[PDB]
């Protein structure tokens, strides 16, 4: 219960008990069963003294807990900016990677620690970095509200998906576009402006157009449609987009795909068209309007 | 505006998992640990299977195995249907349909006992190919990033859930998992029915070498999405 007292301590943020433990021999690198360490911990619940007591005896910066987490990765993500100091000063490895692949200035930008990213940056940290999903920070900044962050990395010239072209598409196959049709008018018209594909199919066969249909953005359809959005787009992703307006009772979303050409008779991979997608989930009114589609 | 749930999620909160399987009439039960940040949308998890030797691929039982830990930015607190049923909980029932094999059908309650989150699974395999990729072992120890689809379902009370997961196959191939997930409150206080969403997904496999059992460490990061300011 020695090493287990000074994990508990260090926890616990007991600098004192921790500071007696650590005479009686108490292994500063002691660790739980999945690979927590006391400097974790410190680190981890923001206990500066205690990181430096620490360090002070041998603690191992760089020690990786079973999901590969070093205490710089916990510190940057809690945004305990001092202790990321202290530890990068000790020899931390500013680049380390977690399971996943995150660095610890993707943590931070994923959290918002600006003052944080600073300093990583100042210490090495790979502005570009990816983790195993291709993600660099600035993706994590700025699809997360973080456009300061964003903004610090363009500076120290971190890119991230569609950064130079706007086809450009991610892991799940996610251009500029498909991030867009979330609601994201002006963006999803600039990217237009631009020479944005409207066509493309992310890894599960969705459209944007799709994607604006199931999330019920009748002008992001609109203009979609406007720039050659193919209206009957199926393929692998087993419905149109009018099927899905349909199942969430997104009526103008429905009346524009019909004028556009939207094909009533198209059947999902459960045989039911648009109709009978409308009837299923108790939207009579849009089934109304289809049977008596031009 | 933020239920009283989310309260409940401010800080690390501690997890147990535990999960009765019967896949083809093979029995076993897995046991996790670990803990969840929603402030990150994170799990740190470590799973086991107690009987002996897991008769699926672990990567298999990955979905089955708390969505309420997904991080909800603040402009989307009010379609945050899994903690807003907390602490009574939900019901979280699946069909996963495995292309060209057999399909499981899962029932979990997800709730506090006491401080911990806990997810307790039955699930159940039927149709699988004694060689096909499931029960032959053919799939890589390795997962997937993922859009997941989340819609209200008024007249439940509750929500639909949507997607697909692609498990590599050792050569080359992707096995696909196709989910339908419908989840329900347990008790009687208001729930937050969502607008249309998704969470976006990344998780890491990894073995620890200190376990001498059957086992699976999870780290997850999850985080909704798709509704703007």
């Amino acid at each position: 219960d020695l090493g287990k007292k000074l994990l508990e301590a260090a926890r616990a943020g007991q600098d004192d008990e921790v500071r007696i433990l650590m005479a009686n021999g108490a292994d500063v690198n002691a660790a739980d069963d999945v690979g927590v360490t006391p400097l974790h911990l410190a680190a981890q619940r923001g206990h500066l003294e205690i990181v430096e007591v620490l360090l002070k005896y041998g603690a191992d910066v760089n020690a990786a807990d079973l999901w590969g987490q070093t205490p710089l990765h916990l510190a940057a993500t809690a945004g305990h900016l001092e202790i990321v100091e202290v530890l990068l000063k000790n020899g931390a490895d500013v680049n380390a990677r977690d399971n996943i692949g995150h660095t610890p200035l993707h943590l931070a930008a994923w959290a918002g620690h600006l003052e944080i990213v600073e300093v990583l940056l100042k210490y090495g940290a790979d502005v570009n970095a990816q983790d195993k999903f291709g993600k660099t920070p600035f993706d994590l900044a700025i699809d997360n509200g973080n456009e300061d962050i964003a903004e610090v990395l363009q500076k120290a010239a971190g890119g991230g998906s569609g950064g130079g072209d706007v086809n450009a598409y991610d892991e799940v196959g996610w251009t500029p576009l498909h991030k867009a049709a979330w609601g994201h008018l002006e963006k999803v018209e600039d990217l237009l402006k631009n020479g944005a594909d409207v066509n493309a199919a992310d890894i599960d066969g969705y459209t944007p157009l799709h994607l604006a249909a199931f999330s019920g953005h009748l002008e992001i359809v609109e203009v979609l449609l406007k720039y050659g959005a193919d209206v009957n787009a199926d393929d692998q992703a087993g419905f149109t987009p009018l099927h899905l307006a349909a199942i969430f009772g997104h009526l103008e979303i429905v009346e524009v795909l019909l004028k556009n050409g939207a094909d009533v008779n198209a059947q999902d991979k459960f045989g039911k068209t648009p109709f009978d997608l409308a009837i299923d989930n108790g939207n009579e009114d849009i089934a109304e309007v289809l049977q008596k589609a031009a | 505006m933020v239920s009283k749930g989310e309260e409940l999620f401010t800080g690390v909160v501690p997890i147990l998992v535990e999960l009765d399987g019967d896949v083809n009439g093979h029995k076993f039960s897995v046991s996790g640990e670990g803990e969840g940040d929603a402030t990150y949308g994170k799990l740190t998890l470590k799973f086991i299977c107690t009987t002996g030797k897991l008769p699926v691929p672990w990567p298999t039982l990955v979905t089955t195995l708390v969505q309420c830990f997904s991080r909800y930015p603040d402009h989307m607190k009010q379609h945050d249907f899994f903690k807003s049923a907390m602490p009574e909980g939900y019901v979280q029932e699946r069909t996963i349909f495995f292309k060209d094999d057999g399909n499981y059908k899962t029932r979990a309650e997800v709730k506090f006992e006491g401080d911990t989150l806990v997810n307790r699974i039955e699930l159940k395999g039927i149709d699988f190919k004694e060689d096909g990729n499931i029960l032959g072992h053919k799939l890589e120890y390795n997962y997937n990033s993922h859009n997941v689809y989340i819609m209200a379902d008024k007249q439940k009370n509750g929500i639909k859930v949507n997607f697909k997961i692609r498990h590599n196959i050792e050569d080359g191939s992707v096995q696909l998992a196709d989910h339908y997930q419908q989840n329900t409150p347990i008790g009687d206080g208001p729930v937050l029915l969502p607008d249309n969403h998704y969470l976006s997904t990344q998780s890491a496999l990894s073995k620890d070498p200190n376990e001498k059992r059957d086992h699976m460490v999870l780290l997850e990061f999850v985080t909704a999405a798709g509704i703007t300011l």
